[PDB]
Order: structure tokens, then sequence, then C-alpha cells
């Protein structure tokens, strides 16, 4: 067998918001139907077993539907710590299967980034390598643009961008941006900058430090 | 309170075979079926088996029949998964869980998933490098951990041995073009508490038993 589909693998909804998260079983399952909870860091909870009865525990925002085939989990009011991923998984039938997941991303007030930049350490530096880290903290939304410029060039294709889970109480992100040279590249140049644009900012804000 | 123990990641060679361990506690063990899940890349969701611990009896998913191996060790209330034929297919996250009975059947507990890594490449322990700003007075200030060059996944990454959670974010890991691994771990303090205390990062890297603290300098002081 029985294929399990979650149609929508990402799912917006707004803090507050009626959220409906929905799976479809290739043949009937008879209600042998329930739902999981996996958050960021791979923790899993169940939910709601035999299609709508409350895992104890867990909150009365959850309920389950449906019957047949159609199966849907609800979220009468959605919190920032049901930022997760939900799967469903049935049991009529061996194998049990599991339903693909639907991720949330919680739409929250925007909110700007506070940047820091940070030079390499000299017990990186002998071993041959520079590390330069811009960070972007507890911001929304997700998209922004980060540029390194060093002694005013513009660079290209030496750094990389980790983002975390959104968070669970204030469903922010945060960003690191990673620029490597070689340690005869870093001793080049004086000037290193972070520059970010971003919505909840009103012109991009630049970090730097002179080496 | 039900807890389901497993076993650290582990980096295993292609054709050799792992053991993953599940140690119950806060239940009767032989009154529980306990089922094990696979987690890919994909985060795709699979049920490999499960095990009647009372008498031995085991149910596979025919995808796992020649892959997979379900036992158990009474006396220690700890069931066990043996992977055998490993390939980087098997490379994932394996959940054990218990099957509670309300015939209504759900997983009403999991494990916290054991990582395990099928590769030829040896293992590498990261070097553990400080994050500190080149100087000073904003509203938050910033420090940090660069986890860098280690292999496989995962590492973990506390703060002042856990007593410092408030700001902290472990950003996921990269893979660079050199096919090691690296992460940054940072946290931010508003500039009025910045010294009421010491920051020490903590670095723990199984597959190479690298444990390393780091103390990341203020530079509190001026001549």
């Amino acid at each position: 067998d029985i294929q399990m589909t979650q149609t929508t693998s990402s799912l917006s909804a707004s803090l507050g918001d009626r959220v409906t998260i929905t799976c479809s079983a290739s043949q009937g399952i008879n209600n042998y139907l329930n739902w999981y909870q996996q958050k960021p860091d791979g923790t899993v909870k169940l939910l709601i077993y035999y299609t709508s009865s409350l895992h104890s525990g867990v909150p009365s925002r959850f309920s389950g539907s449906g019957s047949g085939t159609d199966y849907s989990l609800t979220i009468s009011n959605l919190e920032p710590e049901d930022i997760a991923t939900y799967y469903c998984q049935q049991y009529s039938n061996l194998p049990y299967t599991f339903g693909g997941g639907t991720k949330l991303e919680i739409k929250r007030t925007v909110a700007a980034p506070s940047v820091f930049i940070f030079p390499p350490s000299d017990e990186q530096l002998k071993s041959g390598t520079a590390s330069v880290v811009c960070l972007l903290n507890n911001f929304y939304p997700r998209e922004a643009k980060v540029q390194w410029k060093v002694d005013n060039a513009l660079q290209s294709g030496n750094s990389q961008e980790s983002v975390t889970e959104q968070d669970s109480k204030d469903s922010t992100y945060s960003l690191s941006s990673t620029l490597t040279l070689s340690k005869a590249d870093y001793e080049k140049h004086k000037v290193y900058a972070c520059e970010v644009t971003h919505q909840g900012l009103s012109s991009p804000v630049t970090k730097s430090f002179n080496r | 309170e039900v807890q389901l123990q497993q076993s650290g990641p582990d980096l295993v060679k292609p054709g050799a075979s792992v053991k993953i361990s599940c140690k119950t506690s806060g239940y009767t063990f032989t009154e529980y079926i306990m089922h094990w899940v696979k987690q890919s890349h994909g985060k795709s969701l699979e049920w490999i088996g499960g095990i009647i611990p009372n008498n031995g009896g085991t149910s596979y998913n025919q995808k796992f029949k020649d892959k997979a191996t379900m036992t158990v060790d009474k006396s220690s209330s700890t069931g066990y998964m043996e992977l055998r034929s490993l390939t980087s297919e098997d490379s994932a996250v394996y959940y054990c869980t218990r099957r509670e009975v309300y015939n209504y059947y759900a997983l009403d507990y999991w494990g916290q998933g054991t990582l395990v890594t099928v590769s030829s490449a040896s293992t590498k322990g990261p070097s553990v490098f400080p994050l500190a700003p080149c100087s000073r007075s904003e509203s938050t200030a910033a420090l940090g951990c660069l986890v860098k060059d280690y292999f496989p996944e995962p590492v973990t990454v506390s703060w002042n041995s856990g007593a410092l959670t408030s700001g902290v974010h472990t950003f996921p890991a990269v893979l660079q073009s050199s096919g090691l691994y690296s992460l940054s771990s940072v946290v931010t303090v508003p500039s009025s508490n910045f010294g009421t205390q010491t920051y020490t990062c903590n670095v723990d890297h199984k597959p190479s038993n690298t444990k390393v603290d780091k103390t990341v300098e203020r530079k509190c002081c001026v001549e």
C-alpha cells in the first residue's frame, strides 16, 4: 504493497491559522492510520492513532479525520512549537508504509537579521587555510543575499552558506556564510566585508574587519 | 519514564555488517513488540521489521529480508538490528520503536536514531577553532566555534558542558569539495550579560573518538 501519498511535501502556514496535512492510500485502509511528528532534531512523536484518537500529552489543537483512502491531520490554531515534518502511516496490511511527509514553513512577521563577522583564528591559519564567517541571526523570511567583499572586490565561488531550521519559539532562521581562502590569499588583503540584503533592512548592512 | 536509548553513529565499509542496539527502560521489555524504521537522505520513512521480545518471533518487510536481522537480549531489556552486505544505499538513520495496543496499533515511543554511514573513506576528527570578533558596544555580542574537516557525520556541540543553551545556533554541516564536513556553532548574548560567564564549546565526534573543549577568549581587558 500500500502506497501512502502526501502530495504536498512543503506547506506554508501563519501562526494562529488552521493547517491541514493530507494523506491518501493506494487502496482502502479501514481507518488503520496513525500520524507522527518529526522535529528538526530528528525526534519522532506519535500524535494521532486509528485516524482520530489523540495520543495522551498531545495538545487538543491536533485532530485527525477521514476514512477509506483519504486522511487529514488538522492543527486548529498553529503554534511556533509545531514546526516539524508530519507523516502518516497505515497498518491495514504488511508491510506497514508511511507517507513521504509534509514539512511546515511557518509564516511570521518580518524580522531583520543582526549581523556579525569573525576573522580566522591563528590556530587555523598556521595550517594553511583561512575561514572567514558571517552570521545572520534570528531573521524572517528565509530569503537573504550575503555578498563578500575583499578590499572592496566582490567575491564569487569561494563561500558556502548553511541555514538552521526555523526556531521552535520565535519561528526565525539563522544563516552562516563561510569564505574559504588559502593563508597566502588571506594575508594578501586588508578589508574583509560581509554585506547583507534582507526584506527587514531598509538598506544593506555591512560588517567588516581589517587584518 | 519510557526510554529507548540507541547506540552511537557508526562508519562501516561496503560489504561489512553493523549491529545497532536499542536499550529500553521504564517498562516491561517482554510486554511490547519492538519495530525498526529506516530514514534515508530524502527523509522517507520505511518499516524494516519487528520482533516479539517474549518469544523472538519476527516480521520483516520483504524489501529488508536479505538486509536486516532483529534479535533481543531479555536479560538486559535490549533489542538489536544487524544489517549485512552494506552498500551506500544503507547509509541512513535507523530508529527503534515500541508498539502500543490501545487491535489499534501505533509506535508510541521512538529511540533517538542511529546514523550509519557506509563508506570506503576513513574517519577524520574535526579541528575546532574559535569564532571571536576583531572587537566590541551593540545590544548583542556573538561568538562561536568552527568545527572543520571531519568525516563522517555527525558531531554534537554543547556550550559550557550544557549549562548554556539559550541563543545557541549549531548549523547543519556542509559537505566541502574535499569530501569532508564542516559546521559552526554560535551563541549570542545581550551585551550587558556578556561579562557574566566564560564561553567554551564542547565538541564530540564519536566515529573518530574526538572530544575537544575550546574556550573562546572574550578579550575583556585593555592596557
